[PDB]
């Protein structure tokens, strides 16, 4: 099946592209560098089953960074409630959200 | 026959030498420009941090005002289990702002030609 | 899970540097040479803390130091600097190569005065 | 004030390709020991207007049995590509400043063959289809060498930006750095636009003619910018505009001269010429131009 | 004689003179008498936005000089 | 906001895919494929990947679909997933793509060998006999 | 030796394009390993600052790291200026 | 998961269904395969650019190259079929049967 | 074709399979699959004829569809977890689609339809290579992700494959179609033990490869394609018919022959996981394979079919080319039961 | 946005001019009265496609020159171009470029 020639010879044929946080050119960081680093360090040398059971918090944070489903849900809820209130007329946006603010450098 | 080839090769060599000198000068000018940018960076970083924090604070104030009636809402609740600082998305800053600056922030660099 | 903490708007109030990008680029080299210590302290703090909320004081310090630098420039070498940054501003790419003459005048003036 | 800029870039190009026909007739006539059109108007100046009026008032010979859809689509695509292939060009400030201008020009030039293919397919004739197939094969074959030469030359520029080509050739023309690539590029542009010695072949006909001549002028302006750089003073762009226009006109006159001074190739002869004389030399010179900046430590700046 | 070809060519020259300078002039008129700022690499775009926010008129070409430093 | 321009382009992409998926008159299905490819390149360019979009528009449309048409004729919600910081004084996509020669030596080797074997295979198949 | 020279003379006739292409390709392959300026090109590429140089934290045992840009310690680009 | 990814996967599924429908004209089958490939390219490009996975920017180009090669191969086979039958109808390939 | 070109294409096929097996990146695995498919097509078309062309185009269509499905699964897995390494799939939909892609590549039912026709159209040499070598990459990939595969899908596909192979083998007369259905049934047997023990999968793969290599070499030695052409063999080389009958009995699972080792062992493993109904069903189904193997043996060796006069001339000429490793293949496929525990070598 | 406006203007102008040229002569009433399949064309099309793919591989060279791994980048670029040349040579010697 998997004949690990690379680890036997220390060649690094294709291991540099496997993860986001592995020696990017000009040290350009990935969007989720910190979360991936945390999860990788949590799950190293632990085994698949134990990594799945024990490092679930880090993987959940990593997936949240990748897809941001919960952030989208929260923003959508806030926007919908604001729209409902502005339809009923009990809420008025501040000048900052109307373009009348004073911008800063 | 030999003269034509000699003339061509001489022109090639002269062009190569001139381009070598000019390209080295361009390298030096590029390094100078990059050093100017490096010198100017920290002020821009400080201003960016201040602007991001102010936008987040304004969004938090508006969330506190709006979410007052929602029963189970916790104002300013993080969605990450960790307490580490997380860079906000475009939507986390410009979520409640007007649409024109939303478009500017998300598309100005790509659309500027 | 948890509540994020954000500094109050009174903590983010500081005297902004209200000069344009071309003006900043004109004096970028002298600004980097003279104002190096607060800038380096702020940038090291930014890279070590990995948190914008833990580096507000250094940001205020770098703003104040830049304002002091520009006040000195305004006090001593206002006119050569004005010509230099006008020339830098005219170009689309804001190239230093265009007007080395004005740069030389500004450099000699600021070496004479400060 | 952007639509004004687009119109002021479009209309003069159409007028230029209108008067290019008159200029070509005059040049060929005087090279053939005669005069060109000199009866209509002062010196033939009114000839293009008369030709356009005659073409637009003549009944079209629609086959009435082919696919009208592609028949009307093909001139649209040809003219649209010919007009849109002018906007990246810096003279000296491009209308639309793009980082990857050269790749955009290459992509549009590659798309240009769809008009030929669709016109041949919708012509509803086996002979027209065969002619379209030969034209398509020739165009794609020569565009391969066009692309290779373009990247090999740009290796000394630093990036794909067209404006930077003005900065690279500030002190010396790129004609001296690499003349063999320039000559092969000139022949490739001749063969791409179906011009002698490579021209084997009312309304839509005029559409296609304008598209072809606009492509001629575009290719020549691109060659002038790429290989014959002009000094650019930021405080007076009129000097650069005049120099660039003069070089483009010189190259167009050279095109007409070459058409008037040579016989024409066969199809197999030109295919052999490309595949067995240009491509090996193109690969060798591309390797040489890859290796040269590293050899001489003269890598161009931008990245 | 041969110089009779010159008129028509001249017209083409004019028809090729019109675009270039036109753009240049527009690029000045819309941008306060200066060259249009090019923005590659996404760092110069941040500079343009900073100038736009600094100016107070919402135009980047309005340059606030040293007189604004108080 | 531009009526969800990313969503408009995605819907037009889906419409073109439906149009050419019915497989009517393979030349017309081809035309639908060019339309869909142009829309997809528009999506990629709008997102920010200029080089990859131009790569599609050059390779795919200019060469590969053109060869397809040649052979046929011979026969009978958004804007929220984006970033916050800047890319510096370069384009990240161009640097990552140009890292093919300094990092991806293995990828270059295998792709070149595959292309050479593809040439050999095409010659062997089309030889006939 | 004689056969190789005769073959080269034969190829230079009736096939100059292939001879020129092979000569240029061979030169482009061979020459960079001999040119002394390639290390200069590598050094020039290395000396271009693309990212902000993050300062190190002082601990009193860094004599080679300058405390100010003007200080003599650190790499110098005088060789590039002389080029 | 935003609507753009959903639309791209929907396009891929539609192209797969078109490939598997098989009315006639094997050229249409090849066109459906290449539509699936184009959808794959778009989706991968969006995913890689969104997360700033810099070193993965190589992946689309490589993909495209290989896929295009396959297309070429497929076309060759199609040609031979026509050269044996005079036309490329799918129903003509019925000599071999289970 | 030219011998050098044929050798180069064979090296490229083997290199693609090796790249699939030795790589830890999904993109590199997909590249290996593409290289294998690209170089495998001319091997089918070495003897040009309409049947070979049709078989090659069917194979190309199926493999291209499978590769596209595999790439889509890789894309979804990357989307839901930014990982390129071949490990736990981290997504149910991606795992399902990748399982279908690998089933298409392998030939498991209901994606089995292409195997009999492709085997029938192409030659014996091409068929031998396709039947044994092709299985190594998809099986390695499946073994590498066996901890994530859904047992229901794999088990039902394996059961369907065994049923379909057993039923379809009864009707066929041509030997190549019989071999195709035999391969389908053997892969149904082999993929059923993937969720439990991959070592049993590898052992069954090795035993099946040895048996089918021996049988295909015997069929090439006595140039017979249909059943009657094989029946004529006894008049010239009776030893070949006897060895072929012994190998056929081995392939049916009859003890103490080697072909009994996998099935038995596989059953044992599924009995350790309290799976009792399924092994019984697969055994009673493999009885059908045994039946049509026995019919072939009756036709070939155990009875003497009528001969032809011209066969006399074939008595005077000897087989000029001898294929090495045929006796070794026969011995390894018939008399290696007593060394069953060597499977602990994690072969 | 600017490029979209430019493309729309170009297409609109071309379409308007084409339709007016098609319809201006239509106002005035008037009388109003295969097998071959050459293989060489397909072969040249396929060769162009494959060389286009190799050019697509070669394209990022202008940015590949600034890597500090000049030896490795140079080796890889020359390897790609050598493989392109070898493919052309194989096509040449086996009579793949004949009409
Ligand atoms: C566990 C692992 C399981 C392995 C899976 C099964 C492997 C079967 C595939 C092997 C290739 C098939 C084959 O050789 O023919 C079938 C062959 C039957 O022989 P045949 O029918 O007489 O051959 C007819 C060929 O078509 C006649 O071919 P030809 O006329 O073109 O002659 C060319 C010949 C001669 O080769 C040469 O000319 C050498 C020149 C070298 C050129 C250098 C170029 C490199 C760049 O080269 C070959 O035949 C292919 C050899 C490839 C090298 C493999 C290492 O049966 C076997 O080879 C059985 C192999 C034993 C099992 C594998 C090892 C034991 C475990
Ligand atoms: C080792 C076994 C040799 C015999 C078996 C060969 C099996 C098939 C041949 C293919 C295997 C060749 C191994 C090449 C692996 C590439 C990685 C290794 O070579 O290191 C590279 C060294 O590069 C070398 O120059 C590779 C050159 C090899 C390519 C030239 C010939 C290849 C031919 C292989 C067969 C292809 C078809 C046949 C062609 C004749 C990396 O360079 P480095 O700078 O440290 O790292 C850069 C990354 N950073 C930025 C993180 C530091
Ligand atoms: C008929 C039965 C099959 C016979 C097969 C042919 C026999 C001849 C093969 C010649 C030797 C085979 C291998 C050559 C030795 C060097 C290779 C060695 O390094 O490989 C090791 C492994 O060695 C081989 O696996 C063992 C080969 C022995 C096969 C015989 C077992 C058959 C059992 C039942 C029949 C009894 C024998 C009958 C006579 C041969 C490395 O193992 P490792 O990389 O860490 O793990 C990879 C596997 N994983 C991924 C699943 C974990
Ligand atoms: C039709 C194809 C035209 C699109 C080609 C655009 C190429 C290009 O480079 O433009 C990118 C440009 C700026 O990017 P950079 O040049 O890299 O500079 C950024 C920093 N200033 O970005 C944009 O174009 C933004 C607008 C994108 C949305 C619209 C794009 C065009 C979509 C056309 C869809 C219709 C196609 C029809 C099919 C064609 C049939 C033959
Ligand atoms: C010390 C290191 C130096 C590095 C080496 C670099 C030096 C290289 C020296 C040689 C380079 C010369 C390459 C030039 C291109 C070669 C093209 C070629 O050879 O093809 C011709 C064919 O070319 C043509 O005939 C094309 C004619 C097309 C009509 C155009 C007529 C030319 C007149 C127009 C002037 C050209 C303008 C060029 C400048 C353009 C300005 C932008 C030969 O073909 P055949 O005669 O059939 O022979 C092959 C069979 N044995
Ligand atoms: C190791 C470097 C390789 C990379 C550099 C070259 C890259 C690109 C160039 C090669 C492209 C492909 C070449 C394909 C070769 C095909 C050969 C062939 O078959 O052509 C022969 C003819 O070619 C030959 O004669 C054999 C090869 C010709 C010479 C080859 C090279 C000779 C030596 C080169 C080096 C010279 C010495 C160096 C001098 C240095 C300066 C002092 C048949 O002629 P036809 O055109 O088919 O017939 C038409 C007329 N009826």
């Amino acid at each position: 099946p998997f004949f690990d020639v690379q680890k036997r010879l220390g060649l690094d044929l294709d291991r540099w592209m496997t993860i986001q946080s592995a020696e990017q050119p000009h040290k350009i960081p990935g969007r989720c560098h910190a979360f991936e680093k945390e999860w990788i360090e949590c799950a190293h040398g632990i085994g698949g089953i134990r990594a799945e059971k024990e490092c679930k918090i880090e993987f959940d944070d990593f997936v949240e960074c990748l897809l941001r489903q919960k952030t989208m849900k929260r923003l959508s809820a806030i926007k919908r409630q604001r729209d409902k209130l502005i339809k009923e007329g009990k809420y008025t946006p501040p000048p900052h959200h109307l373009g009348k603010e004073d911008p800063r450098p | 026959g030999y003269s034509m080839f000699a003339v061509g090769i001489g022109t090639l060599l002269f062009g190569y030498w001139s381009m070598m000198k000019w390209n080295r000068e361009r390298r030096r000018l590029q390094i100078e420009d990059f050093e100017a940018r490096i010198a100017l960076m920290p002020l821009f970083q400080a201003e960016k941090d201040r602007r991001v924090l102010q936008m987040l604070r304004e969004n938090l104030e508006e969330e506190a005002i709006i979410m007052k009636d929602v029963p189970d809402w916790k104002v300013g609740e993080s969605v990450f289990h960790t307490t580490r600082w997380v860079t906000p998305m475009m939507g986390e800053l410009y979520g409640l702002r007007t649409n024109e600056e939303i478009l500017s922030a998300t598309y100005g660099f790509i659309w500027y030609t | 899970p948890g509540i994020v903490e954000l500094p109050t708007l009174e903590d983010l109030k500081v005297q902004e540097v209200k000069v344009s990008s071309s003006v900043l680029k004109a004096a970028a080299h002298h600004y980097g040479a003279q104002c190096d210590k607060p800038n380096k302290e702020f940038m090291l703090c930014r890279w070590e803390e990995k948190d914008p909320r833990r580096c507000l004081e250094e940001g205020k310090l770098v703003n104040q130091c830049a304002l002091d630098f520009f006040r000195q420039i305004k006090r001593h070498c206002a006119e050569p600097f004005t010509e230099y940054w006008t020339c830098i501003d005219y170009s689309g790419l804001q190239l230093f190569r265009h007007c080395r003459k004005q740069q030389a005048k500004f450099d000699e003036c600021v070496l004479d005065k400060l | 004030m952007f639509m004004i800029n687009i119109l002021s870039l479009i209309i003069p190009i159409l007028l230029a390709v209108a008067f290019l026909t008159l200029v070509e007739r005059k040049v060929l006539g005087y090279m053939q020991l005669r005069k060109g059109p000199n009866v209509v108007g002062p010196y033939g100046l009114l000839q293009p207007i008369a030709d356009a009026l005659k073409l637009f008032t003549k009944e079209p010979l629609r086959p009435a049995t082919s696919s009208i859809s592609m028949f009307i689509i093909a001139p649209i695509l040809a003219l649209s590509l010919a007009l849109t292939m002018w906007v990246p060009l810096p003279m000296p400030y491009p209308l639309i400043n793009m980082n990857l201008g050269v790749l955009f020009m290459l992509a549009m030039s590659s798309l240009a063959v769809y008009s030929i293919l669709w016109s041949g397919w919708a012509s509803n004739s086996k002979y027209a289809l065969i002619g379209a197939l030969r034209a398509v094969a020739q165009t794609i074959s020569y565009e391969v060498t066009l692309a290779i030469i373009l990247l090999s030359v740009l290796l000394m520029n630093g990036s794909y930006t067209l404006s930077t080509l003005i900065t690279t050739q500030e002190h010396i023309w790129m004609i001296f750095t690499s003349w063999p690539l320039a000559m092969m590029w000139f022949i490739s542009t001749l063969a791409e636009t179906n011009r002698a010695p490579f021209d084997l072949t009312a309304g839509p006909f005029a559409m296609f003619f304008m598209a072809e001549y606009a492509n001629i002028i575009m290719m020549n302006a691109f060659t002038a910018i790429l290989f014959l750089g002009a000094s650019h003073d930021p405080h007076t762009p009129e000097l650069y505009t005049i120099n660039f226009v003069l070089k483009t006109l010189a190259l167009t006159i050279t095109f007409l001269w070459i058409r008037a001074s040579y016989p024409r190739f066969r199809y197999d002869q030109l295919m052999h010429l490309l595949w067995k004389s240009f491509l090996p030399l193109t690969l060798a010179l591309c390797m040489w131009h890859i290796s040269l900046p590293i050899m001489t430590a003269s890598i161009p700046p931008q990245s | 004689m041969w110089f009779e070809i010159l008129p028509g060519i001249a017209v083409m020259a004019a028809c090729l003179f019109i675009p270039g300078m036109a753009t240049a002039h527009i690029h000045k008129f819309t941008n306060g008498g200066k060259e249009k700022r090019v923005a590659h690499f996404s760092y110069q775009w941040n500079l343009m936005e900073r100038d736009r926010r600094i100016s107070g008129v919402n135009r980047y070409h309005v340059t606030k000089g040293l007189e604004n430093i108080d | 906001m531009t009526m969800y321009i990313a969503f408009i382009l995605s819907t037009i992409f889906v419409i073109g895919f439906v149009g050419f998926s019915s497989k009517p008159s393979p030349i017309y299905g081809g035309l639908g494929l060019i339309v869909s490819g142009g829309v997809g390149c528009g999506i990629v360019l709008n997102f920010g990947g200029s080089f990859l979009g131009l790569m599609v528009f050059l390779i795919y449309l200019g060469g590969m679909l053109v060869v397809f048409g040649y052979t046929t004729a011979m026969a009978t919600g958004d804007w929220v997933i984006y970033d916050t910081g800047d890319s510096g004084f370069f384009s990240e996509e161009a640097m990552g793509i140009a890292a093919l020669y300094s990092y991806g030596t293995w990828l270059v080797i295998v792709t070149g060998w595959s292309l050479l074997i593809g040439v050999v295979v095409i010659m062997e198949i089309t030889r006939g006999n | 030796a004689g056969r190789i020279a005769s073959f080269l003379k034969n190829a230079w006739a009736k096939e100059p394009v292939l001879v020129a292409s092979f000569a240029i390709g061979g030169l482009a392959i061979i020459l960079p390993s001999l040119s002394p300026y390639t290390n200069y090109a590598i050094r020039i590429n290395r000396a271009t600052p693309y990212n902000y140089p993050v300062p190190l934290r002082d601990d009193g045992n860094m004599p080679d790291v300058p405390s100010h840009p003007q200080d003599p310690q650190g790499p110098s680009l005088e060789w590039l200026k002389n080029l | 998961m935003p609507l753009v990814y959903m639309n791209i996967i929907m396009a891929f599924a539609i192209a797969l269904a078109g490939l598997l429908m098989y009315r006639s004209h094997l050229m249409s089958s090849l066109l459906c395969l290449e539509g699936m490939m184009l959808s794959l390219f778009i989706m991968s490009t969006l995913i890689i650019l969104n997360t700033h996975f810099t070193l993965a920017n190589m992946m689309p180009i490589i993909l495209l190259v290989f896929a295009a090669c396959e297309a070429a191969l497929g076309l060759s086979l199609l040609v031979m079929v026509s050269n044996t039958y005079g036309t490329d109808y799918v129903q003509n390939l019925n000599l071999l049967q289970c | 074709m030219n011998p050098i070109i044929y050798t180069t294409l064979i090296m490229t096929v083997m290199s693609g399979t090796m790249l699939v097996m030795i790589s830890s990146h999904w993109l590199l695995i997909w590249i290996g699959f593409e290289m294998n498919l690209l170089a495998m097509i001319p091997v089918l078309m070495k003897n040009f004829n309409p049947r070979a062309t049709e078989a090659a185009t069917k194979y190309f269509l199926t493999q291209a569809t499978a590769s596209m499905m595999l790439m889509m699964a890789i894309i979804i897995n990357l989307l839901y977890s930014g990982q390129w390494t071949i490990t736990k799939m981290f997504n149910p939909v991606a795992m399902t689609m990748m399982t279908m892609a690998l089933a298409m590549k392998l030939g498991l039912s209901p994606f089995h339809f292409w195997v009999p026709e492709v085997t029938q159209g192409i030659s014996l040499q091409a068929g031998l290579l396709l039947l044994t070598w092709q299985k190594l990459a998809p099986l390695s990939v499946l073994c590498q992700i066996s901890q994530s595969i859904n047992p229901n899908l794999m088990l039902t596909m394996a059961m369907l494959s065994i049923l379909i192979g057993g039923w379809g083998g009864l009707n066929q007369t041509q030997l190549r179609k019989i071999m195709a259905y035999s391969s389908i049934a053997h892969m149904g047997w082999m993929t059923a033990v993937l969720p439990y023990n991959t070592t049993m999968t590898i052992l069954n793969l090795l035993i099946y490869i040895t048996m089918t290599l021996a049988m295909f070499m015997l069929l090439i030695h006595s140039s017979a394609t249909t059943t009657l052409s094989l029946s004529h063999t006894w008049n010239k080389m009776p030893v070949i018919t006897s060895l072929m009958m012994v190998t056929l009995l081995s392939m049916g699972g009859l003890p103490p022959l080697s072909g009994f080792m996998p099935k038995w062992m596989i059953i044992q493993e599924m009995t350790k996981n309290e799976s009792i109904i399924m092994p019984t069903l697969m055994a009673m189904t493999a009885l059908l394979n045994l039946y049509f193997y026995m019919r072939l043996a009756y036709s070939s060796s155990l009875t003497m079919f009528p001969s032809t006069n011209n066969m006399k001339m074939k008595w005077q000429f000897e087989h000029t080319k001898q294929m090495k490793l045929l006796p070794t293949m026969i011995v390894l496929s018939t008399l290696v039961l007593p060394m069953t525990p060597a499977l602990s070598s994690l072969n | 946005m600017n490029i979209m406006l430019t493309l729309l203007t170009n297409v609109t102008l071309a379409s308007l001019l084409v339709l007016i040229a098609f319809w201006l002569p239509q106002l005035n009433a008037y009388s109003e009265k295969r097998l071959p399949f050459s293989m060489k064309f397909f072969l040249v099309a396929i060769t162009f496609l494959l060389f286009d793919l190799e050019i697509a591989l070669l394209l990022p060279l202008p940015w590949a020159s600034q890597t500090n791994n000049l030896k490795t980048m140079l080796t890889m670029a020359l390897f790609l171009l050598i493989l392109l040349a070898a493919s052309l040579a194989y096509e040449w010697t086996q009579k793949g470029l004949e009409w």
